[PDB]
């Protein structure tokens, strides 16, 4: 049930210290007679003051949109059928395909499922309804069952 | 009948239901052929 | 989509007629529908559709 | 049962955010070009660009990607 | 859901996964990998809905988990008994009959 | 009830432009009757291309 997700307002992660990388500055102090005369200030003052022109150093990241594509991921495409899986590069995997290791080394293509797939309807993925879906990790049933056994 | 309401600085509308009763017979003497008496009251028609 | 072919299925809900139980004959029954968007269609903001 | 044909026009909206390019910032332009005053009218094409596609060489064919035996083999301008 | 047309779509060209680059520069390549790429503009998909929207087609559906699909042998097909009036009847009761 | 983290693919931060440090770059341009003759170009271009 694609209907996008709030995505109003940006979202920014910023220095530990907040202000982020800054130059050095030494003081001055005017000259009062004159309409434009300036004066360093080695006083009571260090010659080596901290200032940051500008707004603090940041980067921008969309939250909604990351945590939407790893769902899309984590609860669907990892679990499209083989003929539409690839098998990884450079790397063995089992003979069989009946195996835990088959299925966890088969590599499926993320963009199969990306944030936009039915934007604004209401559609079971085809390809995923040919598939038993009480196989599946959010099956709260199974999942306490199990730990009624225990980790 | 006098309401005392909240000043609104755009028209609005009081929506007032008198409750009667609204009851209907309904008569089909041969094939084809319905008749209806309508009755309302309060507020005869 | 914004282009839709649609099927609708539509009670009377006039309460007269529906509890009624009809006996032999035939009748005539006849209504009228409305085709103005900003009545039969719905929208969030409540924008002039028209 | 009432069948038809509906137009819900172009002000309609199913979902809420963007569909295109949504992890990019909401400040960033796309690569671009622009001519900017310089006088020293006389203005110049000032690119902000980046190339992110390592390849083999780079002769007037373009950009090499790739070999075809004996022959260097280049990109498509087309789409790569 | 709907989706886009190709009998009266005159404009139409079938882009395949392997040059499809909305979000390009994000993400991956085709990989659950880090980002690859640069920022450009998105190509995919055409807009279903907007000033510039595409002709589509409409594909209806249907899913009934957990059910079985069920044909009670009856004349009007209640329930007015576990005894069945239909398996009842001087026809199909006191003669035999082949189903094909 | 601790199922571990969904976190399969990863998610990431990038500065306000896109792109971020970048070097300045001088349009050059073919020499056509040559192999792999170039010549520098500061004409209609800028000198100092990000």
């Amino acid at each position: 049930e694609n209907h996008g997700t709030e995505d109003e307002l940006p979202n920014y992660c910023f220095p530990l210290g907040g202000v982020g990388n800054n130059s050095t500055y030494t003081k001055v102090k005017p000259k009062t007679g004159q309409e434009n005369g300036w004066e360093k200030d080695a006083t009571e003052f260090s010659d080596k003051n901290e200032i940051r022109v500008g707004n603090n150093f940041a980067m921008e990241i969309n939250l909604n949109a990351n945590l939407w594509r790893n769902f899309l991921y984590s609860n669907i495409a990892l679990y499209l059928p083989d003929k539409l899986k690839y098998s990884p590069s450079n790397v063995k995997i089992s003979d069989n395909p009946n195996t835990y290791d088959y299925m966890n080394k088969r590599v499926v293509a993320p963009g199969l499922v990306d944030c936009y797939i039915n934007l604004g309807a209401r559609w079971s993925l085809d390809y995923m309804d040919n598939v038993n879906p009480f196989n599946h990790h959010r099956n709260a049933g199974l999942r306490y069952r199990s730990m009624l056994l225990g980790n | 009948m006098t309401f005392e309401v909240d000043p609104m600085d755009e028209p609005t509308l009081l929506y007032v239901l008198f409750e009667v009763f609204d009851v209907v017979r309904v008569h089909r003497p041969h094939r084809g052929v319905i008749e209806t008496v309508y009755l309302r009251t309060p507020f005869s028609a | 989509g914004r282009y839709v072919p649609f099927h609708i299925q539509v009670p009377q809900k006039f309460f007269a007629i529906k509890n009624l139980l009809l006996l032999p004959g035939s009748y005539t029954y006849e209504w009228n529908f409305r085709k103005d968007v900003n009545m039969v269609l719905q929208s969030s903001l409540g924008n002039d559709l028209r | 049962d009432i069948r038809g044909v509906l137009d819900r026009g172009p002000t309609f909206k199913p979902y809420s955010g963007t569909a295109y390019n949504a992890l990019a910032p909401k400040g960033a332009p796309n690569p671009c070009e622009w001519d900017e005053a310089a006088t020293a009218e006389q203005q110049k094409t000032h690119v902000f660009g980046q190339a992110p596609y390592s390849g083999i060489n780079i002769t007037k064919e373009g950009i090499q990607i790739g070999v075809e035996g004996q022959t260097p083999k280049y990109a498509d301008k087309t789409f790569q | 859901r709907q989706v886009v047309d190709d009998t009266k779509y005159k404009d139409y060209q079938q882009v395949g996964i392997l040059h499809q680059h909305n979000n390009s520069g994000f993400v991956g390549y085709l990989a659950p990998t880090m980002r690859e790429g640069q920022a450009y503009p998105a190509n995919f998909p055409y807009p279903l809905i907007g000033k510039t929207a595409v002709d589509s087609i409409t594909q209806k559906k249907f899913l009934c988990d957990r059910t079985l699909w069920r044909i009670p042998f009856s004349s009007n097909f209640m329930s007015m008994g576990a005894l069945t009036d239909l398996g009842q009847n001087l026809l199909y009761a006191n003669s035999a009959h082949a189903l094909d």
